[PDB]
RNA sequence: GAUCGGGUGUCCGCACUAAGUUCGGCAUCAAUAUGGUGACCUCCCGGGAGCGGGGGACCACCAGGUUGCCUAAGGAGGGGUGAACCGGCCCAGGUCGGAA
């Protein structure tokens, strides 16, 4: 059914290099992440000698946990990106590698989109996974070095992920406002440069069992 | 651009930029990143003659050469239209003084928009280099010389000297002010006060001593084990320590030796000083979870964890170490650390504290809270491990080893540290 | 507060996971603008030779500036051989042309 995208992706960095800033380690946390999902479920792409391509059909969607397959795509080739735009500073031809990791980032984004819009994946995945789709058509559009193409998918975005906030509980609703704040700095940029041209559960209800007030009785 | 500020170094905004849109957003953010923990991109630019910053606030990094650009000719343009107000030494001059840059920014930011589409550091340098040669030659990490000798020719360069002032002593002076100042971590300690709140919940006070092999965690484990009972504490001994030989009868010689010492007839009647231990092989955060509980239960206001002694390079058990801190949620991580290791103090507790946030599930994570230095009878007066220490780390020395007896274990005098280390 | 409900985590040739620990296999795209290199084809022009002046054609590799109907990924990385005759170059002696 769920899946938390967003505190996937956030505390799986955090505690495999993107806290010192390590993109190179990150995406070999995440080829290591995607091998080992792929070893364990037995859903190999390529035999020895042969390949065939890899294709996360709808039926396989029940397990709540292939989605994590596509995603550990999604963010290895976006890693790569992030530390290629590092090298590109030195390297000004390491660029045009970046440019086409993006691509593929949100391509495998798009294709886990639309994988959520089966009916065996609640309303949470199939809009985490729309607004991570245009996450990242804002972030090629801003690398595109179009200041306009940024702030349309970046509004898109914040607007995709608000509409989610308010539609569910406001505590269920944080994690949702929680991403339209986490790309509401994008989008201030984009505008300067438009317009410049068992749990414990205790059973209180035996603290209500007490007497009738006894002062009519006497 | 979305943002500039230029304030003084005494605390003064002189003039904010922000946008015609709203206006004045994040500008105590962008003092907090740039001259606070230097001593949306938030940078600096430091003006050490008049005693200046410029803070700015911009995204896409690669746009970071024009970004430095314009905050190079708004500092030409800022520092020579108010020369008078910014040069005097009076904080009343800047409080009397008019800084209507906002035409200026306007003007320095379009026109930075369309190229898009005293003391030198040479006279410095001779005795930067003899400083950061002495530093190193003192046990100071290789680089640390490095960082600490250019945190000096930044805050000079500018500025004139004393009636009585030369290249080399200026340099050699403000580089052990910029050396007091960080072995001065964020942090302080308290006694039997702490323990007064520790027990807000009623519960123990359980310090986790970590460390790489043989730096002395056992050993100055039982020198604060001595130093609590003396101050009249009762302490529980938890052996964690699991992965040698002999690593169980060191730490029951200890509880042998100091529950001689401060038996129950000299202290009330009552177990003062106990060992829990469960064997070896055992889990080592097992047998710690195991004291807490049993401290709790037994009444004992410490439980000392010792840890087994371990590298820096280990996933799966930096893994289980840094799981063990995390999910234990002890008091005080104490990291052991001796004063004769080199450039390792600054790799030890860099892997050592980014375990203990990377295998940690917090927003967050319990990381190390002090430094224990010892082998200090042993260097003599090359010091510098201690500032390679509280650099990394803004964690402070919470004991110094001075020796194998429970009597040598002593305060940092931090002071003295940085006069020895800056003096040649 | 005597027995004791009600429920867990120590014991297993266990069940499934998949940050790491370790060695292999297979595999690793293309188009443009600019310059360069090496060869080869075909013309003029000068000479007593070794040779010298000049016009095109084609081939491969190469540097680096934009890119894609490009990838499961495809660096404008680093190295080595370049020999028994086949890369280029600098080429002792020797050697061929020359009166030199
Ligand atoms: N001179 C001196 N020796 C010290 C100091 N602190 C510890 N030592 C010595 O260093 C040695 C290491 O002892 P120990 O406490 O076992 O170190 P350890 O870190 O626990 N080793 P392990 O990794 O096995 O747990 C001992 O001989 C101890 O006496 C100190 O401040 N000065
Ligand atoms: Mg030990």
């Amino acid at each position: 059914l769920s899946l938390e995208i967003l505190q996937i992706i956030k505390e799986s960095q955090q505690q495999h290099g993107l806290r010192h800033g390590d993109f190179q380690r990150y995406r070999g946390y995440c080829s290591r992440r995607q091998r080992r999902l792929r070893k364990t479920l037995n859903f190999k792409m390529g035999n020895r000698h042969k390949f065939t391509g890899k294709k996360v059909t709808e039926d396989l969607l029940t397990d709540n946990r292939y989605l994590l397959l596509v995603l550990m795509d999604a963010e290895r080739a976006w890693s790569y990106a992030m530390q290629l735009k590092q090298e590109a500073n030195t390297e000004p031809r390491k660029r045009f590698h970046l440019l086409s990791r993006l691509r593929k980032a949100v391509k495998h984004a798009e294709e886990l989109e639309r994988l959520c819009e089966s009916n065996r994946v609640d309303a949470k995945t199939k809009l985490e996974a729309q607004a991570y789709t245009a996450y990242l058509s804002g972030m090629l559009r801003f690398e595109h070095q179009e200041w306009k193409a940024a702030i349309e998918a970046f509004n898109k975005c914040k607007t995709i992920y608000e509409k989610l906030a308010s539609a569910f509980t406001e505590e269920q609703a944080v994690l949702y406002n929680q991403r339209v704040e986490e790309i509401s700095p994008n989008i201030r940029y984009c505008a300067y440069n438009i317009g410049d041209q068992k749990p414990l559960f205790f059973d209180l209800a035996l603290n209500h069992v007490a007497f009738p007030p006894l002062e009519d009785k006497l | 651009l979305d943002f500039f500020t230029i304030f003084s170094k005494g605390g003064l905004v002189l003039w904010c930029f922000q946008g015609v849109s709203d206006s004045c957003t994040g500008p105590v953010n962008a003092l907090i990143r740039s001259v606070l923990l230097q001593e949306l991109t938030l940078k600096y630019k430091l003006d050490n003659q008049f005693e200046l910053v410029f803070v700015v606030g911009f995204q896409k990094i690669l746009t970071l050469t024009y970004v430095d650009k314009l905050i190079d000719d708004v500092h030409r343009l800022f520092r020579d239209k108010y020369r008078t107000e910014i040069q005097q030494q009076s904080a009343l001059s800047l409080l009397n003084g008019t800084f209507d840059f906002q035409n200026d920014f306007l003007r320095l930011l379009r026109e930075a928009e369309e190229s898009s589409k005293s003391l030198s550091r040479e006279d410095m340098e001779s005795v930067l280099d003899k400083m950061r040669d002495h530093l190193i030659a003192k046990n100071v990490a290789a680089d640390i010389a490095v960082q600490l000798c250019e945190s000096v020719a930044n805050k000079l360069e500018g500025k004139v000297m004393g009636t009585f002032s030369t290249v080399t002593s200026t340099v050699k002076q403000a580089l052990q002010e910029s050396l007091v100042q960080i072995l001065q971590p964020q942090r302080r300690v308290d006694m039997l006060r702490d323990i007064m709140d520790a027990q807000r919940r009623q519960r123990p006070y359980v310090v986790t001593f970590c460390g790489v092999n043989g730096v002395g965690k056992s050993t100055n484990l039982a020198k604060i084990s001595f130093w609590l009972l003396e101050n009249g504490f009762s302490v529980l001994i938890a052996a964690c320590d699991t992965f040698r030989a002999g690593a169980v009868e060191q730490l029951r010689t200890h509880t042998r030796r100091l529950s001689a010492l401060h038996p129950p007839e000299k202290h009330g009647g009552r177990t003062m000083v106990q060992l829990f231990e469960k064997g070896y092989g055992k889990d080592a955060a097992g047998i710690a979870m195991e004291a807490i509980a049993f401290a709790r239960n037994q009444g004992f206001d410490v439980v000392l964890v010792d840890t087994a002694g371990r590298m820096q390079d280990n996933a799966p058990l930096m893994t289980a170490l840094a799981k063990l801190i995390t999910v234990n949620t002890p008091d005080l991580v104490l990291f052991v650390g001796e004063a004769l290791v080199g450039n390792e103090a600054v790799d030890q507790l860099v892997k050592f504290n980014r375990a203990l946030a990377d295998h940690s599930m917090a927003q967050t994570p319990r990381l190390i809270d002090g430094i224990v230095l010892t082998k200090f009878d042993t260097i003599d007066d090359k010091v510098g491990a201690a500032i390679s220490m509280t650099y990394i780390t803004s964690k402070p020395i919470v004991f110094v080893g001075t020796g194998q007896t429970y009597c040598d274990l002593r305060s940092l005098n931090a002071k003295a540290v940085v006069a020895a280390l800056m003096k040649a």
